């Protein structure tokens, strides 16, 4: 027993447009729409397989025609918005000093677009962040994950911040060595 | 091989607008037999849908009445969504079956004390199941020989977005001197069981 979904959106009016690959649950790939590039989830599984990202491209465009035709005979009925939950965890048990993975988890939201910032101590941190696109639920909200590789300490404290139209304040969870 | 996409058929508080079409494969007993879904939703509602155990485009709301209309009188356009389970479902099964259906990756398995509160002696073991795939797995603790069924809180099953996954048992007890504990987990990355003992 298996599910293979193809999850397109195209959302207006920011212009935004995503195509993904899901595999029960998990992302086999999505493309990436400004460099016409196919993005795998694991590296591994480009030496397996291949997909034509113009294709991709060619179906956001019906994407975006399709949405014009039906939000006009909606008499431009908006979508409600739905603000995420979120939870932080790590990848595995944490030992101190041993190299871990934070885990942002932001899910059950819509429309597909937030702002993520993880913070050290109060401070924003890029380096070695990562994060996959708007991955798709059976209830048709959002999922996404953001990841940040730390190194454990009792000094260091985090939070996951997290902004959506559905939220009335910035959503902060918190992680620190217990 | 290469993976075909599903081409489909064609039709800040200011206001968003958002096309949502979802083309769903469902496998049973690998391909012997295979359901196709072709499903458009705007604003997180569904309008209309073809599903291949129906054999017809169908509209869930009003907005996606006049397509499925259309759709269904369209010879070519019905004859290519019937199609779907032998062009697109089965083809890119057989594309990515060898790394996702038959995809195995064994669970790291450790057990550790923990507290519920801020308490002065442990009172949870706590079975940590990590870093597998696919996520169908089964932990049970046993109490020399008798396997615990009372007094346990899990996780459930937490997908890590990745292709892994994790999960934590925990075991409500003030464990006693002379007590061994066993965290059996059973994961069809692994023939037999694993087991990992703890002891007071
Ligand atoms: C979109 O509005 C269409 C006309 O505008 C309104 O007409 C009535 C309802 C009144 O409120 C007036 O002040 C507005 O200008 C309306 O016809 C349309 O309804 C849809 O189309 C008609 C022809 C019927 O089929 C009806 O069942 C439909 O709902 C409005 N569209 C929707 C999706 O409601
Ligand atoms: C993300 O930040 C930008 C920059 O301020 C803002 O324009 C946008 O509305 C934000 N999106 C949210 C809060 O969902």
């Amino acid at each position: 027993e298996h599910v293979i979904i193809q999850a397109e959106f195209y959302l207006n009016p920011d212009q935004s447009g995503e195509f993904m690959f899901d595999f029960d649950g998990d992302e086999i790939f999505h493309v990436d729409m400004a460099k016409k590039e196919t993005v795998w989830r694991l590296e591994e599984f480009g030496r397996f397989a291949s997909f034509e990202a113009q294709g991709a491209l060619a179906n956001i465009a019906v994407d975006k025609a399709n949405l014009e035709i039906m939000t006009k005979r909606s008499n431009y009925t908006p979508i409600t918005n739905v603000p995420p939950e979120v939870t932080v965890l790590t990848n595995s048990p944490v030992e101190l000093r041993e190299p871990n993975v934070l885990i942002c988890f932001i899910d059950k939201f819509t429309p597909p677009v937030v702002n993520v910032t993880w913070l050290r101590n109060g401070k924003p941190v890029t380096t070695g962040v990562s994060e996959t696109v708007f991955l798709p639920r059976e209830d048709h909200l959002f999922r996404k994950f953001h990841y940040l590789p730390f190194l454990p300490s009792t000094e260091d404290v985090y939070d996951c911040r997290v902004e959506h139209w559905g939220l009335d304040e910035p959503l902060l969870k918190h992680w620190e060595f217990d | 091989g290469w993976i075909s996409l599903w081409k489909g058929f064609s039709f800040d508080t200011r206001p968003r607008f958002l096309w949502q079409p979802k083309r769903e494969c469902h496998f049973f007993n690998g391909t012997e037999r295979v359901r196709f879904l072709d499903r458009y939703f705007y604003n997180q509602e569904e309008s209309v849908r073809f599903d291949s155990d129906v054999g017809e485009f169908r509209a869930v709301t009003e907005l996606g009445r006049p397509d499925a209309e259309y759709w269904n009188s369209q010879k070519d356009i019905l004859e290519q969504a019937r199609a779907a389970v032998d062009t697109y479902c089965r083809h890119n099964y057989g594309v990515v079956e060898s790394f996702t259906v038959q995809r195995r990756v064994q669970p790291k398995v450790t057990v550790y004390p923990s507290k519920t509160q801020p308490l002065q002696h442990h009172n949870l073991l706590v079975c940590s199941v990590s870093g597998f795939y696919p996520g169908s797995i089964e932990v049970r603790w046993f109490l020399n020989g008798q396997e615990e069924k009372a007094g346990m809180v899990s996780t459930g099953l937490i997908q890590n977005g990745d292709w892994t996954f994790q999960t934590l048992v925990m075991l409500e007890t003030v464990p006693r001197s002379g007590e061994v504990y066993t965290c059996q987990v059973e994961h069809p990355s692994v023939t037999s069981p694993l087991t990992v003992e703890w002891r007071a």
